[PDB]
RNA sequence: AUUAAACCUUGUACCUUUUGCAUAAUGAACUAACUAGAAAACUUCUAACUAAAAGAAUUACAGCUAGAAACCCCGAAACCAAAC
RNA sequence: UGGUGAUAGCUGGUUACCCAAAAAUGAAUUUAAGUUCAAUUUUAAACUUGCUAAAAAAACAAAAUCAAAAAGUAAGUUUAGAUUAUAGCCAAAAGAGGGGCUCUUCUGGAACGGAAAAAACCUUUAAUAGUGAAUAAUUAACAACAUUAACCAUUGUAGGCCUAAAAGCAGCCACCAAUAAAGAAAGCGUUCAAGCUCAACAUAAAAUCAAAAUUCCAUAAUUUA
RNA sequence: CUCUUAUCUUUAAUCAGUGAAAUUGACCUUUCAGUGAAGAGGCUGAAAUAUAAUAAUAAGACGAGAAGACCCUAUGGAGCUUA
């Protein structure tokens, strides 16, 4: 319940989704030594990193997909204007 | 399907707040229904798109081939335009990326409440 | 079987969501001409890797250590 | 199927609601009046203009045949029984020489229209029917009582 | 499950067979023992040796030699011979 | 008694565990409880495109068949060996006979949730522990008003028609007048007519459909956002 | 028979001795309505309900049943006979 309101505020609809409560470590050593990263957090972290690399690669490919069109138009444009002798 | 469905009107632009120029590049799609009891062509399209698990975010290009494939499964997916307020992430910030429900992919996650 | 009030509302909400999908499909960023051949190079490379993996079947080797190591089964206190 | 029935219910036509019901509406304008009835105006206008003094007496449950006989009887008195439907009589004052004689012509009443001051003949008409009540006589188109009619008639 | 054996909550016996369904239909008082898949002509695999292989009879233009790998039970109406 | 463990395409039964893969099309058959052929599947080998999609386009008549480039994606073709399978069920579409049914063709299904119990309808990607969380389908649902209400009915003429007679009113006519208002008559009455009203005139006032035989069968309930 | 009654004997019931058979998945073995294949002690929804015993009757469930009864077919078989 309450997912719609949470979305309105920009937060995750499910409190168990993306948030500091879930993401942050749940404990630490009494001596103050940092706790090891959570296996679930690491697994979730890996997927986000993989998606980020894909997103960058796609945009790079997309940039060429449109930019190349301009380079093929320049080839077409220059081809039209031709002369010799 | 007639193209008129995908021909926007001035009111539609205001309702969705999308400018007819500078069209968005990347689509966000999530499966919201089961393919059981559906025809084989519907089943095949979902498998091809990779939306085997429901409520799973996927990165796709806003290109005619992808657009055509999405149209076939339009009723089974939710389409949200990807926004980059801070731009594309760098190699250093590749590990700090996070996609919000609003549709904006931040390149830096500071673990600070938006409040 | 008269339709419950909740049922009517739920379908209407889903219909609106599908309408939003239509609008975001109404602005194709790339035209057909630009799309052609933009990713052909990447697709070819992926197929080559697929072929190599598929044709990697072959019988396995046999090693002397396997037969010789079996003699360790008789190890005991001195 | 049930699922198809769900689609029909949602597609049901929705009627808009008027702000105010026709009965409870604010006062709206109305079309201008039209005189249909116009013929009867000419007939009454002629008889009243011709006859200065009119003796107004309530009509008892008389018969149509008697009125013709009484009409001939007045011809001996030099008076005419010219009558018409009274629902057009009230608008007579609206379009006629006078506008102020409406109270005299109230209800259904016999009208004795005479152009000459022959008092004796008018009095004789009164003597014809005692039970029939004479409201009065507008001598010279001036409102007067039955008793006043006799007094001025003298 | 529970502090608590019964109460409250959940749950349409079994085998076979019918349609991939039984509120059908068969079979079962229960206990113990007994009670139903068996063959190598050729192939793959494991090795020997090799233009040769096999301790005689066989095959051979890489073959040949050895090993391993396989196919149930109970139950008719009957038919015939010889005695009684 | 022996042949004899006769035979039986028939009936019944046929004893441990785990992982993987796995479907009642076409042709013939004393054939439809089986078997062969095609097709599938399958093992090995050879080496490279395949599946979805796919513009213009012809073909047809005036969204599939065909398949440039793509794109999404990872299998595919050929050679060699080899079997198994070869009876559905129900829902929902399109046809064809009947005119509910009888068929042919296409699509989907096999909850531990829901529609009352519910193989066939809806929501549902596998299965793991937890005294977590967000959601999906989801037995119920809130009579019809937009011309018609008071009063009166005089006269020609019982107008001509076989009608004895039919006078508004048996038939039959055409279809005028006076009057303020009279239908040469609208329903009644009719030995025939006298005679009952409706229309006449005067006086009234209005204004597009809904929510059979054992014993009833949850209980109830109209408003705190 | 109208129109049944009375008595005796057998059975019956009590005591003591001896002591089977068909049958049997397990049963902590209810009513109504629904559902279903004509169909419910065991499902759905209502209802009823100290435990255990004891004694009586055979109408219905178109009761359960068999290779019972009757008639006819087969371009079915098989057996038999021929002129
Ligand atoms: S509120 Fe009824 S007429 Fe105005």
């Amino acid at each position: 319940a309450g997912g719609q309101w949470r979305l309105q505020q920009g937060l995750a609809a499910n409190p168990s989704g993306y948030g500091p409560l879930t993401e942050l470590p749940d404990w630490s050593f009494a001596d103050g030594r940092p706790a090891p990263p959570m296996k679930g957090q690491l697994r979730r972290k890996a997927q986000r990193e993989k998606l980020a690399r894909r997103v960058v690669l796609l945009t790079q490919e997309m940039d060429a997909g449109i930019q190349a069109w301009k380079l093929r138009q320049q080839k077409l444009q220059e081809e039209r204007k031709k002369e010799h002798d | 399907i007639p193209d008129k469905v995908f021909q926007p009107k001035p009111e539609d632009h205001e309702k969705y707040g999308g400018d007819p120029q500078n069209p968005h590049k990347l689509h966000i799609v999530t499966r919201i229904r089961s393919t059981k009891r559906r025809p084989y062509w519907e089943k095949d399209t979902i498998k091809m798109l990779g939306l085997q698990k429901a409520h799973s975010p996927q990165i796709h290009k806003n290109i005619p081939s992808v657009n055509a494939k999405l149209k076939v499964v339009k009723h089974l997916i939710r389409i949200q335009p990807l926004k980059l307020p801070q731009g594309l992430p760098t190699e250093e910030t590749m590990s700090s990326t996070c996609l919000k429900s609003t549709g904006e992919l931040v390149v830096q996650w500071h673990l600070k409440p938006v409040e | 079987r008269t339709v419950s009030f909740q049922a009517k509302e739920s379908m209407i909400r889903r219909l609106e969501v599908e309408a939003e999908n239509h609008y975001w499909l109404s602005m194709p960023y790339m035209t057909a001409e630009q799309e052609c051949g933009h990713a052909a190079e990447r697709r070819a490379q992926a197929f080559e890797a697929i072929k190599a993996a598929a044709t990697s079947k072959f019988p396995k080797h046999r090693y002397i250590a396997d037969q010789l190591d079996h003699l360790n089964i008789s190890k005991k206190w001195s | 199927h049930f699922q198809r029935q769900k689609l029909m219910a949602i597609t049901e036509y929705i009627p808009p609601k008027p702000a105010i019901n026709p009965r409870c509406l604010p006062p709206p304008p109305k079309p201008p009046k039209e005189e249909s009835v116009r013929l009867l105006r000419q007939d009454i206008v002629a008889v009243f203009r011709d006859n200065r003094m009119i003796a107004v007496c309530q009509n008892v449950a008389l018969s149509a045949e008697d009125k013709l006989l009484l009409r001939h009887q007045l011809r001996k008195h030099k008076i005419f029984i010219k009558v018409f439907p009274s629902q057009v009589l009230k608008p007579f004052l609206e379009n006629s020489k006078y506008r102020n004689l409406l109270p005299l012509f109230v209800g259904h009443n016999l009208l004795l229209v005479s152009e000459e001051p022959k008092v004796k003949e008018m009095v004789r008409v009164l003597k014809s029917v005692p039970f029939l009540p004479l409201l009065g006589g507008c001598v010279d188109d001036t409102i007067l009582s039955r008793q006043g009619l006799v007094d001025y008639a003298k």
